[PDB]
């Protein structure tokens, strides 16, 4: 199920809202968009 | 008034045709260990430092910091040496081996041949010989000081065949017009010592670089701001694919090994070419020093 | 914006004792710092007592004066110094300071006073809450084993205990150099320290990536037969573990040991700060000495 990246060890980032953001909802919020997406 | 010269005497007899082979040299570089102003004739030259176990790199060595000198007129009893400045141009004879242009950068170099040599018609003594330092372009004495330390790095298993071929291919030297060659630092199968401590320097720091620097970005991980220090250990991880007294003296080792090294990993250009007299012997060069 | 003058003529506001002008009439010829370059100075300019600071970071108040602009000190009278900026390759004399003999042809640095304060008892001009502290002129061997003992103090500040760092800087806290001891002081972590780890982090990653498998085995193909007193002190500070060697090509290892060069100066000049001053020769006291590389 987890993805292959090839970079082993995670990058600091500056977190520009100038670039892209990653991903940004914790488990509280995937969970709910699971209870979302079933009912 | 005068300039700011040194006076240079002889102290053994001269001959007119001694004196007619030194007025060649006007305009030559020659090397004094320290600017006094009334010298003795056994320091004009490398000849006070020629030696049988120690060679090529303690010579370099000697040379980056003697203060180097322009001959300016020869007469009776006395050689008037002028002393350069930083910011003036002075004319420099071309005793090396290869013409010179307009714009290269200019250092010192010792002789690559000794005492010992067929092809040599110089100022010769009773037992004193003078001997000159060539100037060379920069990128000709980084090319020399590299092959022979590359060259000298092999100086423990010449008995292969692969080997010799890359000695004896690395033995050349190749720039304009010149086929020139540089003699081999190994001489009957044992090494002159500086050039050993200097090549042991090198793979000394080579080997605690490569050591020591996982443990310590392992130490360093926690403080992680920047982007740089984790593309740092990925390269230790790809690589692949402690009391604290022993990495203190580690670390201390590395900075004096390094520390040592200081006269093969830089060097000053002295003089640099504002032009080039024609037939090419000649150049009147800014000082930079 | 007119020239840069040569010829700085500096002036004190306060009275002057006559003990004050003989105090500093001793330091004529020697060497004080400013940051102006201006023509009619005062004296708050003059000198290091305007920076400083509670932290005394002294790698931060070796960029400061590394930033600097020196000059000496010539004629002084009554409320006038007259300061003499120097061009680069001119001849004068220079003075010593700090308690270090000079010999001949080693090349000359400035630093700023270690251990500064009362401990050293350093009775420099105290006028007004304004002292006059100079740089001190330190030949190259001790301006390396102060910038290389100070890397490693920012070095070895990481996972180590206090009691582990307060064991290591009774040995690492001397210095030695030509009959004299030296301390330094206050090893602390500042932004600059840590800047120049970073950069020492990358270089020494860096040339441990460009070296080849003939730099990694020199040794191990060298202490085997050889038994110097050099390789007795070298052997033991590595790991364990005839022999015919895989490849070997010297075009390629011509501009790989090019770039280990240039790695080799890129870390070379976190310790090495610049030649300031050359020393011709000495005066038969060493309290003063001609020299070149004026400024």
């Amino acid at each position: 199920s987890l993805l292959h990246t090839f970079w082993r060890l995670p990058v600091a980032v500056f977190f520009e809202p100038h670039e892209e953001n990653v991903l940004r909802c914790p488990e509280r919020v995937l969970r709910r968009l699971l209870e979302d997406a079933a009912v | 008034a005068m300039e700011a010269n040194i006076f240079c005497t002889f102290d053994h007899k001269l001959s007119i045709a001694d004196v007619g082979k030194l007025t060649k040299l006007v305009a030559a570089v020659v090397p004094i260990p320290q600017r006094l102003h009334l010298i003795k004739h056994y320091q004009l030259g490398l000849h006070q430092f020629v030696d049988h176990t120690r060679g090529y790199v303690r010579l370099r060595g000697l040379l980056r910091n003697m203060t180097l000198t322009l001959m300016r007129r020869v007469e009776g009893n006395q050689i008037l040496l002028h002393v350069p400045t930083h910011g003036l141009l002075y004319t420099v004879l071309n005793t090396g081996p290869v013409t010179w242009e307009k714009g290269d950068a200019l250092c010192v170099l010792p002789p690559l041949f000794h005492g010992p040599l067929a092809r040599e018609n110089l100022l010769t003594l009773g037992q004193w010989e003078l001997v000159l330092p060539w100037i060379v372009p920069m990128p000709l004495a980084l090319e020399i000081n590299q092959r022979l330390l590359i060259m000298g790095l092999f100086s423990l298993d010449r008995s292969y065949e692969e080997v010799k071929a890359a000695v004896q291919q690395l033995q050349t030297i190749t720039f304009r017009d010149a086929t020139f060659t540089i003699p081999d630092p190994v001489i009957d199968q044992h090494l002159l010592i500086d050039m050993k401590t200097a090549c042991l320097s090198m793979s000394m720091v080579a080997n605690l670089a490569s050591e020591l620097t996982m443990t310590y970005v392992r130490k360093l991980a926690l403080e992680d701001s920047s982007m740089l220090l984790v593309k740092c250990q990925e390269l230790l991880m790809r690589l692949d694919r402690v009391s604290p007294d022993d990495e203190i003296a580690r670390l201390s080792a590395l900075f004096v090994m390094l520390r040592q090294l200081d006269d093969l990993i830089r060097e000053q250009v002295v003089f640099t070419v504002c032009d080039v007299s024609p037939d090419n012997k000649s150049a009147t060069c800014i000082f930079k020093g």
